[PDB]
């Protein structure tokens, strides 16, 4: 059964403008398991992307999490790009410090 | 870590 | 209080180059312990939690045998049920089993789980009695006779009385401080102005362990269900979760808003209001 991921961009801690913290890409309710997920910031691909290892919920569908370094500006754009086989392109999710 | 061949 | 252990299992055939045949994940509660994997049929395993430093090396030893002998189980498995299905070769398949046995504070044992799926949908699950089985379909019905002909939850009972229980009562004390805890969450109200000129209302709920959460939004005398955004409860990375849930209103009416807040880690619901 094809299912398609839903994404979510957010920090780990609430931004405040030059302050380090982490920011989070999750991806759940995906099947089957094979999936493509990059981070970038202003455009650029970032190379240290950390990745959870996947597992999955009570409705078989998975989940992973993944994670970078970074420090919020008021001029700095960071984006997660995602792609499953239920997807015919990639999907692109910008953070939104409001959310 | 347990596994049950179902066939 | 009751506190489960839980392992995660997917079974892929003709998986990806470098992708795993075979993986599971093991939890305590919310917090995983560990990865296993067998790609290329070589075995590895990572610990993930702060206790599994305090395991022996025969816990590894004897790991990465089960992770051998399972994942040529699983891949036999998937053989199996492409044939009973009347499947065609060449495409990949994805078999998947939950196990987990359950305790409460006097550390006794209240129940246990054993449920697989065949590409991601229900095939076979054993029932509370841990004696018997429920099928979905004529296949699954089949492993349910063979199940029961056999016995073979009477070894499952086994697993459970066994090994199941010494690790959830190992892993509960070496680890007491991550596990043996609840976080509450830690909760606020923001406000973002729209073009329109109504107005968002965003509850938060954040830093929170275990993940279970629940948040409400009410308005003086009137119903929000249908009007209300919530985001799927997500991890923010190091051991706690956040949420939050958000509604649009009109300008100059936000007191009329309360967001509830309910959580393990709380005696009586949060209730909050902008501002
Ligand atoms: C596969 O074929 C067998 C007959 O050889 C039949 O009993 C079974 O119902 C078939 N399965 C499906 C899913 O069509
Ligand atoms: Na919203
Ligand atoms: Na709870
Ligand atoms: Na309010």
């Amino acid at each position: 059964i094809q299912k398609t991921p839903q994404i979510q961009v957010y920090s780990r801690h609430p931004p405040e403008n030059g302050k380090p913290n982490i920011l989070n890409c999750y991806v759940t309710q995906f099947h089957p398991p094979h999936i493509e997920i990059q981070m970038l910031k202003n455009g650029k691909k970032i190379p240290k992307v950390e990745m959870s290892d996947m597992s999955f919920s009570k409705d078989w569908s998975f989940y992973i999490l993944a994670h970078t370094e970074f420090t919020p500006t008021e001029t700095d754009t960071y984006a997660c790009r995602v792609k499953h086989d239920s997807m015919a392109e990639p999907k692109t999710v910008y953070w939104d410090r409001d959310m | 870590m347990f596994f049950i061949n179902t066939l | 209080g009751s506190h489960s252990l839980r392992y995660f299992h997917t079974a892929v055939s003709r998986p990806g180059r470098g992708e795993p045949q075979y993986i599971s994940v093991g939890y305590v509660d919310d917090v995983q312990f560990q990865r296993c994997d067998s790609i290329e049929e070589i075995p590895r395993m990572e610990p993930r939690a702060p206790w599994m430093e305090k395991e022996r090396p025969e816990y590894w030893k004897e790991l990465k045998l089960k992770v051998k002998n399972i994942a040529q189980s699983a891949r036999a498995n998937l053989r199996t049920l492409l044939r009973y299905y009347n499947q065609s070769e060449g495409g990949s398949h994805i078999l998947q089993w939950m196990v987990s046995c359950e305790v409460g504070p006097d550390m006794r044992l209240l129940g246990a789980h054993y449920q697989a799926a065949y590409d991601g949908s229900d095939y076979i699950t054993l029932n509370e009695d841990l004696s018997s089985w429920t099928a979905v379909d004529m296949v699954s019905q089949i492993t349910k006779s063979r199940l029961e002909s056999a016995g073979t939850a009477e070894y499952f009972r086994a697993y459970v009385e066994g090994e199941c229980l010494e690790l959830l009562h190992r892993f509960l004390r070496n680890g007491k401080e991550i596990l043996q805890r609840a976080d509450p969450p830690k909760a606020h109200v923001a406000h973002h102005p729209r073009p329109k000129g109504d107005v968002t209302l965003r509850c938060w709920a954040l830093g929170f362990y275990p993940a279970d959460i629940t948040l409400t939004w009410q308005k003086d005398e009137e119903d929000l269900t249908q009007d209300m955004e919530l985001v799927e409860t997500r991890p923010s990375g190091d051991g706690t979760f956040q949420k939050w849930a958000a509604v649009v209103v009109p300008s100059g009416e936000e007191q009329r808003y309360t967001c509830y807040v309910h959580h393990e880690g709380l005696t009586e619901p949060l209730a909050l209001k902008w501002r």
